[PDB]
């Protein structure tokens, strides 16, 4: 088993009020069975699109979650990931300054 | 584990619909039909898989139709029939469509004729061994002659004392036309059986030449006032001479 | 030089539950996807069929469909023979394709990993275990090699089909493979990590093809303490990359992020830290916070 | 033609060797199959040969040279069971659903060695009524070739090989008959190259 690495980032510069796309890049995991959730203020985003699952040179799996979003000064965005290698779901919050 | 074909031989009149049956190998996916003219050139006709035709040759006319319904034979229909369609039809099945062994069936001998008036069964006669040969070689060769049969639908077999023998038997591979100049000439076939002089000299030994002809069905109409040339057996017998 | 990759993901939970999903890539572009629920291989680009005729593609799909079915039956049966008896869950991954070289030169490959560990390869005319693979695999391999129709099919797929298909695929999708997508850059700062230090982030997004150059500069002097991050994919089949610089308070002045990429055409993105373009970007990208780092 | 085979026909002694040759005229038709059909049956595949070099399956070896599109078949220790029509089929490269492209085939005839030939022609009388007569040319060597009939009234069959399993004896035989009363066994087979040591009753 391999613990997944979650990376949350916007497609275009995080200008407020401007429609953008928020990406969540889950990598370095094994087995391929995973549950990826995208959150808006801790509430499940419904229209989340997923990339087809694939794997890297080291046989470890990778997947890209992404949703259309209009970032604001006051809202928070996160990626909740459930995987066999973890006892508790990991939640990485979108931090546009990193 | 063998591709089966029903019937072995079939005689049909021009224009009529004919169905050639085939039972492929169980677990095989890709099915085939081949046409073989005069036991020489083997011609591909059709490739059938998933319930559709996957590949067809130029030889696969609009008269030909192929299908495999669930629980029944892989068939080949010919409607209407033409004189040129007289050939041996081979069924074949494989696990793959290419690069894997195709398993062939015994084939069906289709014979499309202008009129069935040309169909004649064989006249079988056994020729007793030469007394010269018995004294010169101490071996007795007896020859069988099957004559005046049309079409080339014959199976010759030797029967000694009620049992079919294969040792010392030599049937001709292909028969000969009585009139090679004629388009529709009756064929003739011969076979030879050799036994020791001591065996032939015994008058208690019974030697029989059996010829199985593949003629017409009861469905076919016979207008001419002669015996019907059906799928019959014409056997000729002889005893040992002391 | 391009590499064509068919990535098969097979998962076996029990004697009844199994799942086989495949994804196909020509370089960093997805060309196909074949999910268990779909009975046919689906194209992800207009040029995914390459220069193959509809009949040619159909013939290929038919054998692939037969393969998927047979492959599940075959593994489920080899699981019974495998020791220890039934080690569920079973994770089998298959990596097959060819690498294209100039001219008619190409090199095919078929690699298999059991439980995420590379164990088997198809080499020449037979399936073979790789050095280090578990000794119990030798028997199922001998059994696999008995299938004459499988070795013949795999040989044609690898030797002929793969390079022939890719040759026509590169021709059909050249416009899309040779696409130049302009990057876009922006700046940010975070109080990480050592006391009295501030990390300066340079974000670069939407560039294609993959190779770039992102460096923090102080005039013409390349700042040696630049940490380039990993390439992160975007949904539109472009790339994201970031460069960080840890600097003491006030040392931010005079710094600039320089971005060099093929699509720009010599007109490099230069973002000056402190500049009006920078203040005007900062002003529209603000949010409510305090920073946390896990890395 | 797409698949050229040589020779048209071949005759090999028992225990002897036979080489069969086959060439493809199309560069795409580079993958080969060797099929064998016994007179009046459905063909049986001997072996496939998709990679260059030799493929030995017992007494049978197939060699391939894709570079020159040439495939061959070598039979060692030829047996009478090997007497058949040898077909060379070619499969098109990168085509997953296709038929076979057979050549005209090679007629292979495995003949036996005659230790002591006693060539003679005998007159055989019918079992039912003497009205019919046949001429049997038997016990001749394998070198002797029975030639085809010139006269249309007289029919002469091709050479035939009998095997007396119990006795371990084999003999060649030709049969001739005529509907015409003006027929003699001495003045029969005249068109054929019969040896001078021939016996006549
Ligand atoms: C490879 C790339 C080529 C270019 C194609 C581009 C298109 C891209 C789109 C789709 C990608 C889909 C994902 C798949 C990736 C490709 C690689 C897969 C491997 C190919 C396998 C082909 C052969 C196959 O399906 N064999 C299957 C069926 O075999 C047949 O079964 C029959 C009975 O039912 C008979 O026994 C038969 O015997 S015969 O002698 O009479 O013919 C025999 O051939 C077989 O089940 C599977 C074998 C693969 C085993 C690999 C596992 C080893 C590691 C543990
Ligand atoms: C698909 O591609 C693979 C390669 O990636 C290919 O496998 C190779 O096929 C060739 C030929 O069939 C093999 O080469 C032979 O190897 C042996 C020894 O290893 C040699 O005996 C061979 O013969 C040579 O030697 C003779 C002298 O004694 C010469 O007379 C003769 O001319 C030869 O030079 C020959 O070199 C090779 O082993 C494999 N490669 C591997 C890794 O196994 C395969 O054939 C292709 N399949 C298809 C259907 O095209
Ligand atoms: C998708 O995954 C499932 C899981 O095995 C496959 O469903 C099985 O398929 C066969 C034949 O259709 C059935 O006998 C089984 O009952 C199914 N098993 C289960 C657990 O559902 C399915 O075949 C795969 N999808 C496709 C298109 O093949
Ligand atoms: C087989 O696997 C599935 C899901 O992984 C599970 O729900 C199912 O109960 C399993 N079968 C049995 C008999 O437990």
């Amino acid at each position: 088993q391999k613990t997944p690495q979650i990376q949350v980032y916007s497609r275009h510069p995080p200008e407020n009020g401007k429609p953008n796309i928020l990406n969540c890049y889950v990598t370095q995991f094994h087995p391929p069975h995973i549950e990826i959730q995208m959150l808006k203020n801790g509430k499940k985003i419904p229209k989340v699109e997923m990339s087809d699952m694939s794997f890297s040179k080291d046989w470890s799996f990778y997947i890209l979650a992404h949703t259309e979003f209009t970032p604001t000064e006051t809202d928070t965005y996160a990626c909740r990931v459930k995987h066999a290698s973890m006892a508790e779901p990991k939640t990485v919050y979108w931090d546009r300054d990193m | 584990p063998k591709v089966l074909q029903i019937p072995s031989h079939q005689i049909i009149d021009m224009g009529q619909m004919v169905t050639l049956n085939c039972d492929p190998v169980s677990n095989h996916l890709y099915f085939y039909w081949y046409k073989q003219i005069l036991g020489q050139q083997m011609e591909f006709l059709v490739n059938f898989y998933n319930g559709k035709v996957m590949e067809k040759s130029k030889l696969f006319k609009d008269q030909f139709s192929v299908e495999r319904p669930d629980g029944s034979y892989f068939t080949l229909k010919i409607q209407p029939t033409a004189l040129e369609d007289s050939a041996v039809y081979f069924c074949a099945s494989s696990f793959w469509g290419a690069y894997a062994e195709q398993f062939f069936g015994p084939g069906t001998r289709l014979t499309v004729l202008e009129d069935l008036k040309n169909v004649f069964p064989p006249e079988v006669a056994v020729f007793e061994p030469s007394e010269a040969e018995i004294s010169h070689t101490q071996k007795a060769t007896l020859v069988c002659l099957a004559t005046g049969f049309y079409p080339d639908h014959v199976e010759l077999s030797w029967w000694v004392n009620g049992k079919e023998v294969h040792s010392g038997v030599c049937t001709d591979p292909q028969p000969l036309k009585e009139q090679p100049a004629l388009n529709d000439s009756r064929y003739a076939l011969s076979s030879r059986l050799r036994v020791s002089a001591t065996f032939w000299q015994n008058p208690r030994n019974h030697f029989r030449c059996q010829v199985q002809f593949y003629g017409l069905s009861e469905n076919d109409e016979w207008t001419q006032d002669r015996a019907k040339p059906v799928t019959q057996i014409v056997s000729a017998e002889a005893w040992g001479r002391a | 030089n391009y590499t064509f990759r068919c990535l098969q993901m097979s998962s076996f939970a029990n004697r009844s539950w199994s799942r086989t999903d495949s994804v196909v890539w020509l370089g960093d572009l997805q060309t196909h996807r074949w999910s268990n629920d779909s009975a046919t291989i689906s194209f992800t680009k207009p040029w995914s069929q390459g220069k193959l005729s509809n009949q040619q593609w159909e013939k290929l799909q038919h054998m692939f469909q037969v393969y998927r079915v047979s492959f599940t039956r075959d593994i489920q049966e080899l699981v019974k023979m495998m020791s220890p008896k039934e080690d569920y869950p079973i994770e089998i991954q298959l990596s097959a394709g060819c690498e294209m070289y100039p001219g008619n030169a190409s090199e095919s490959f078929l690699h298999v990993a059991f439980q995420g560990k590379y164990v088997v390869r198809f080499w020449g005319t037979s399936w073979q275990t790789v050095p280090g693979a578990p000794s119990w695999l030798d028997l199922p391999i001998k059994v696999l090699n008995a299938d004459q129709g499988t070795s013949a099919t795999v040989q044609m797929l690898l030797n002929d089909t793969c390079p022939l298909f890719v040759r026509g695929l590169l021709e059909a999708g050249k416009s899309d493979l040779e696409k130049q997508e302009k990057p876009v850059a922006w700046l940010s700062s975070v109080p990480s990590s050592a006391h009295g230090h501030r990390q300066l982030v340079c974000h670069v997004s939407g560039f294609y093809p993959k190779p770039v150059w992102v460096m923090w500069m102080r005039g013409d002097q390349e700042q040696q303490g630049t940490h380039r991050g990993d390439f992160l994919p975007n949904a539109d089949e472009t790339w994201y990359l970031q460069a960080t610089l840890d600097v003491e308070a006030g040392e931010e002045a005079g710094l600039a992020c320089r971005v060099k990429h093929s699509s720009l055409g010599g007109q490099d993105i230069i973002l000056y830290w402190g500049s009006l373009h920078h203040i005007l970007d900062a002003q529209k990208m603000v949010w409510n916070h305090r920073h946390h780092h896990h890395h | 033609q797409k698949v050229q085979q040589s020779p048209e026909s071949l005759s090999v002694p028992e225990g002897g060797m036979a080489s069969l040759n086959c060439t493809s005229s199309d560069r795409n038709f580079q993958y080969f199959w060797w099929y064998r059909q016994h007179s009046g049956e459905g063909p049986k595949a001997l072996m496939s040969i998709f990679s260059d070099g030799d493929k030995k399956e017992g007494r049978f070896t197939a060699h391939l040279n894709k570079a020159s599109l040439h495939v061959s078949l070598h039979i060692r220790d030829s047996q009478p069971s090997d007497s058949a029509l040898y077909f060379c089929a070619a499969s098109e490269q990168n085509n997953y659903a296709q038929g076979l492209t057979f050549g005209l085939g090679t007629r292979v005839s495995v003949f036996p060695y005659i230790q002591n030939p006693d060539p003679a022609v005998y007159q055989l009388r019918d079992s039912k009524s003497s009205d019919k007569s046949v001429c049997l040319f038997t016990d001749f060597d394998s070198q002797t070739n029975v030639s085809q009939s010139k006269d249309s009234d007289v029919y002469i069959t091709d050479k035939c090989v009998l095997d007396m399993r119990s006795m371990d004896f084999k003999s060649n035989s030709a049969v001739a008959w005529s509907n015409k009363s003006d027929f003699a066994c001495a003045n029969a087979f005249n068109n054929s190259i019969i040896p001078e040591d021939t016996f006549f009753p």
